[PDB]
């Protein structure tokens, strides 16, 4: 049916039609999540005793490294996480050029107010968040340990440039007094002191704050999260993703030399014909696992309706279509052939398989498989003072038929 | 100084990181044309613009310090790419460090925001070839240290010159300088196309400029 | 296969170019046959399978560089060996390199056929039933077919035959030493090896897209884009594939008009 | 109008490489039959002449 | 020179094709020594004037 169909016919005459093609699917993919590497140390900023305070910060300018976000996403260890417009899981995979950590500690209830959107009255005065902004924001209540020097801003007109660092401290009210006289009736300290003690409330405590802004997308790309290195999974048509370079393949083992700093194989052509996994530094060798063509040896429909299978370079154990393995499997040198019985007799071709291998109908009848004959076995006599003459004749009309013209066709382009 | 020195089949270094056996393959790339005029400088210490790309060489094993001063203004005013050897380091400090009118760590007087930092292990008769560029942020330095016989100049031999380290930095260098009986050679790259001929081992051990003659 | 390698979203867009890949592939397999074809009729022109005369007594005519050698492990002669010493794991994107129909064994099997009915009968295993003759009475007939008479070879026959046995061992010193001694066989080995390899390379091109790897233009690109830089490449290694197929065509023309000229060379000079 | 110009375009461009796909092969098949109808030629001449 | 006229902006953009204008180039060289093969077939069978 799939040669009728591929010839779009009824009918079918006798040889071989080549219906579809075949190839060994792959049996898995292989990326094996990489290594350490050179870690982000969030931990240094998060799991620290000396915490700064919101109008002095612990500027930590971060750079080319892995910021496991997953890490601190799996774990509830602190109370609230943030990050603009992404998911944490999804934080490991689309990466960043660098990042800024800012850490400081504020009074309880006023966690709201550090935002890129929405404003509040204390990041009008002590730090306000990038309108474009996108970093992470952690934020928790620690209190015991930070809490038993911490001054919060309260004395300001506008809000904190995006991403900006002000410490200023120069007693003033607003603008009324033309002189201020250093503390005359109301210009106290801009940095208000407060109560960090235990006895204070929720909304009063000790609240580490930390946000995590990177940098947009700029030529290079540093800091990003995990992706590289590979493993081994040889003699088995796979996926593999090797640092960046996916395909399908046979990953054998390979005797190639790389120097050490070539981690492509591509040889001749453009193909890529070894790789270099960067867990063990071995070279393995890329081959097509399988792949052929699949044609259908048929007596022609008027004859019979059985037919013969050829796959045309693989091996017979490569192949898995009904039955395809069982009984009537012979492996020729023009690739794996079911459906036929091979043959010692050896008669002349009828159906050209390939390599000196022709096939056929006889016998009830089936599909012989054999190696075409040359032609009759003459045993040639010569002898010298010996000669053979003719003493009869025959008279013989054969036909030679000969193509002249074919059919002449015009075609209106328009 | 101004004398000029033929740098003969010199100066060809991994177009990529691609292993290839018995294939002459032609790269299009900003390489050292075939004999070419470099610059060979002596004590002196002057300023060179970088264009597309620098390539450097060294002749004696008196090792003074030789580090670079790779930069754009050099005044504090952007970030300046500045690598220091002190033979255990490469520090590769990318800041904007205000080196002085005469540099020679007293080469900068300041500290801005520097940025990423690399430092490993070092890798500074004894011919010692370097060639620095830089494409899309990313500064690429390739080197090679050769033994051969001191006559006159760069000797007519063709190794590797294989690739040391590439670092993301984002910059632009539109300028530089050397750090330090000075002697060393200075060449131009160029975007030429090479024909580079790879044997069994995936080493170039030979190339052909495909501009310099007819043949 | 080459053009949307392993890519369903590639294939999908393909489907829409109609039957230009059913196309290639029917011009591919007529060339193919007639390739086939071409083998089977410059050779097997005489069906019978005379065997090698067991003997030398050719009235002085060596032979023994043109006989198959029964002691090397193939049955070729030296020259034929000769021949075939100077003309010089799949490929990844399903190009494939189909096995003749007549082996080499085979071919070789159908030469010393054709070798052994000229040594025993001359031109008459050609027009009919083998009809043995001496080989000094054979070469009579053919000095008498050029206009001399049939005693210049039998009072001459030591030298005749001296001129024959040198000239054929001049043959293999000549084809050892030229340079372009084989030289149309090494072009048509050459022209095939540089076409595939041309058409292999056109992988690596973007033609006009972003990139020259689907994977990275299904990655790093929407569905919406990746589709117009996907038709792009699938423009591109069309166009590659369709000038592949026509110069395959143009040679297979240009070689069939040589296989047609072997052929009649053989009937008309060897038989 | 102006949206139509585009799809137009690629039939157009497909069917116009159709039809040289088909003229080529023509052309081949036609060189090929040249051919064969010169050796036919051949044979009247050389045999029934 | 005849897709892209002395244009370099052309010339960059016509590189991204592959080797067609070298393919092209290999046809027509081809061509050409094939002529100069003919006549020489043809006239210069014997060799002595
Ligand atoms: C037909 O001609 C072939 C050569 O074209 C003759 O074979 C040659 O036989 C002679 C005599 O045996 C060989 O010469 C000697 O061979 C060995 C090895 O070198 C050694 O004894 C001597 O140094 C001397 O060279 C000669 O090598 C050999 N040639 C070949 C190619 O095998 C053959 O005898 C002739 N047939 C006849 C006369 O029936
Ligand atoms: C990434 O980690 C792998 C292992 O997960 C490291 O592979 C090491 O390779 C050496 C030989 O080079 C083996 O002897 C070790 O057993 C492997 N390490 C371990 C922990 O099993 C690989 O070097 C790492 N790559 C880096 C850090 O760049
Ligand atoms: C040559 O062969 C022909 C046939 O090809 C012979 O003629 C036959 O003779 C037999 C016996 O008399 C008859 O039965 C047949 O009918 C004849 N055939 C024809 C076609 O006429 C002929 O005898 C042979 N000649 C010699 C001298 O042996
Ligand atoms: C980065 O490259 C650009 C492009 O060349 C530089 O732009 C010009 O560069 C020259 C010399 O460096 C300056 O004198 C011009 O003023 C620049 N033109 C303008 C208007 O941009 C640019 O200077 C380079 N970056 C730095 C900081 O040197
Ligand atoms: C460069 O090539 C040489 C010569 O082919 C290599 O030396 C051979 O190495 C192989 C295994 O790689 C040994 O079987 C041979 O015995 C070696 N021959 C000699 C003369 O030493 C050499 O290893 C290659 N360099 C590498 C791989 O770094
Ligand atoms: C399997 O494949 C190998 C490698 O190509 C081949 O040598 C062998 O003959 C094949 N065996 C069978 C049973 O098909
Ligand atoms: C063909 O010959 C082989 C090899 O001797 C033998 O094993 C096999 O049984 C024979 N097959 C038939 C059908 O006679």
């Amino acid at each position: 049916s799939e040669t009728k169909c591929t010839l779009k016919s009824f009918t079918v005459e006798k040889g071989i039609y080549q219906t579809s093609n075949f190839r060994v699917q792959p049996t898995e993919s292989i990326v094996r999540f990489p290594n350490i590497t050179n870690l982000c140390p969030f931990g240094e900023v998060f799991n620290a005793t000396r915490f700064a305070s919101v109008y002095a910060w612990n500027r930590k300018r971060i750079s080319n490294c892995v910021a496991d976000y997953s890490v601190l996403y799996n774990s509830a260890s602190f109370s609230t996480f943030k990050c603009y417009g992404v998911s944490p899981t999804k934080l490991n995979d689309l990466c960043f050029t660098n990042v800024y950590a800012d850490s400081f500690v504020i009074r309880g209830d006023e966690v709201r107010q550090i935002a890129p959107g929405q404003t509040g009255k204390i990041a009008d005065y002590n730090y306000k968040l990038p309108d474009d902004f996108t970093g992470c924001v952690i934020a928790w209540n620690s209190n015991n340990l930070d809490s038993k020097n911490y001054l919060y801003r309260l004395f300001r007109k506008s809000n904190l440039k995006p991403f900006e660092r002000d410490i200023s401290t120069e007693i003033y009210q607003a603008g009324s007094t033309p002189c201020n006289g250093v503390e005359g009736f109301n210009c106290y300290f801009p940095l208000q002191s407060y109560g960090f003690q235990p006895t204070n409330g929720v909304g009063y405590q000790p609240y580490r704050v930390v946000v995590l802004s990177f940098e947009l997308l700029h030529a290079p790309a540093t800091v990003c999260g995990p992706k590289k290195s590979t493993n081994l999974v040889k003699n088995k048509c796979v996926n593999f993703n090797f640092n960046g370079l996916t395909g399908t393949g046979v990953l054998t083992e390979s005797n190639k030399k790389f120097l050490p700093f070539q981690q492509f194989g591509r040889d001749i052509a453009d193909t890529t014909d070894a790789v270099r996994d960067p867990q063990t530094l071995e070279i393995l060798d890329i081959t097509p696992c399988s792949f052929g063509g699949v044609s259908v040896i048929t007596p022609g429909t008027n004859t019979s309706n059985q037919v013969a299978v050829l796959y045309q370079d693989v091996n017979c154990t490569e192949v898995p279509r009904v039955y395809s393995t069982g009984s009537n499997v012979f492996q020729t040198r023009a690739g794996c052939l079911i459906g036929a019985e091979h043959v010692n007799n050896s008669y002349e071709c009828d159906i050209p398989i390939g390599a000196g291998i022709c096939a056929s109908y006889q016998t009830s009848q089936s599909i012989i498989a054999y190696t075409m004959s040359l032609g009759a076995e003459n045993s040639c006599a010569y002898s010298n003072n010996s000669i053979a003459i003719p003493t009869n004749f025959t008279i013989s009309v054969t036909t030679e038929i000969l193509p002249v013209s074919m059919t002449k066709t015009s075609v209106d382009c328009t | 100084p101004p004398a000029y020195t033929n740098s003969f089949t010199r100066g060809v270094y991994y177009p990529d990181k691609v292993f290839r056996s018995s294939v002459l393959h032609s790269t299009q790339d900003l390489f050292l044309p075939f004999f070419s005029n470099v610059t060979w400088f002596h004590f002196d210490n002057p300023v060179l613009p970088f264009n597309d790309g620098v390539y450097f060489a060294s002749t004696e094993k008196s090792n003074i310090i030789r580090g670079w001063i790779f930069g754009t203004t050099l005044d504090s005013k952007t970030q300046s790419l500045l690598i220091v050897n002190n033979a255990t380091n490469v520090v590769i400090k990318v800041c904007e460090f205000q080196f002085c009118n005469d540099p020679f760590f007293r080469v900068y007087s300041s500290a801005n925001n520097c940025t990423f930092e690399y430092v490993s292990q070092p890798f500074l008769k004894n011919l010692r070839e370097f060639v620095f560029k830089n494409i899309d942020g990313y500064f690429k330095i390739y080197s090679k240290h050769t033994p051969i016989n001191l006559v006159r100049d760069l000797p007519q031999g063709f190794s590797a010159l294989e690739p040391l380290v590439d670092l993301p930095i984002g910059i632009n260098i539109t300028r530089f300088q050397t750090l330090l009986a000075a002697a060393y050679y200075v060449g131009y790259l160029q975007p030429r196309t090479f024909l580079l001929k790879y044997n069994e081992n995936g080493t170039i051990t030979d190339a052909v400029d495909c501009a310099l003659d007819p043949l | 296969m080459y053009i949307c390698g392993d890519s369903t979203e590639c294939s999908n867009l393909l489907l829409q170019y109609g039957s230009f890949c059913t196309q290639l592939n029917r011009a591919l397999t007529g060339i193919a046959v007639e390739q086939d074809k071409n083998t089977q009729e410059v050779f097997a022109q005489v069906k019978q399978i005379y065997k090698t005369p067991p003997i030398k007594d050719f009235g002085g005519f060596n032979f023994s560089q043109i006989l198959p050698d029964p002691s090397k492990p193939s049955k070729r002669s030296p020259i034929e060996d000769l021949l075939f010493n100077k003309v010089t794991a799949q490929k990844f994107n399903g190009l494939t390199v189909l096995p003749p129909l007549l082996t080499d064994e085979m071919i070789a099997q159908y030469t010393s056929a054709l070798l052994a009915g000229t040594i025993c009968s001359g031109w008459t295993f050609g027009a009919g039933p083998a009809l043995q003759i001496p080989f000094p009475m054979q070469m009579a007939y053919r000095f008498n077919g050029i206009g001399v008479t049939q005693n210049v070879l039998y009072e001459n026959q030591k030298l005749i035959a001296n001129q024959f046995n040198s000239a054929i061992g001049k043959i293999q010193d000549s084809l050892s030493s030229t340079p372009s001694a084989l030289g149309k066989l090494q072009d048509v080995v050459n022209q095939n090896a540089q076409a595939l390899n041309t058409l292999v390379k056109q992988l690596s091109s973007n033609f006009g897209a972003i990139s020259s790897v689907l994977n990275d233009i299904l990655s790093r690109l929407d569905p919406p884009e990746a589709e117009v830089q996907i038709d792009r490449l699938i423009t591109g290694r069309l166009q590659s594939l369709q000038t592949y197929v026509t110069q395959q065509l143009i040679r297979a023309a240009e070689i069939r008009a040589s296989a047609n000229l072997a052929a009649t060379k053989m009937s008309e000079c060897v038989l």
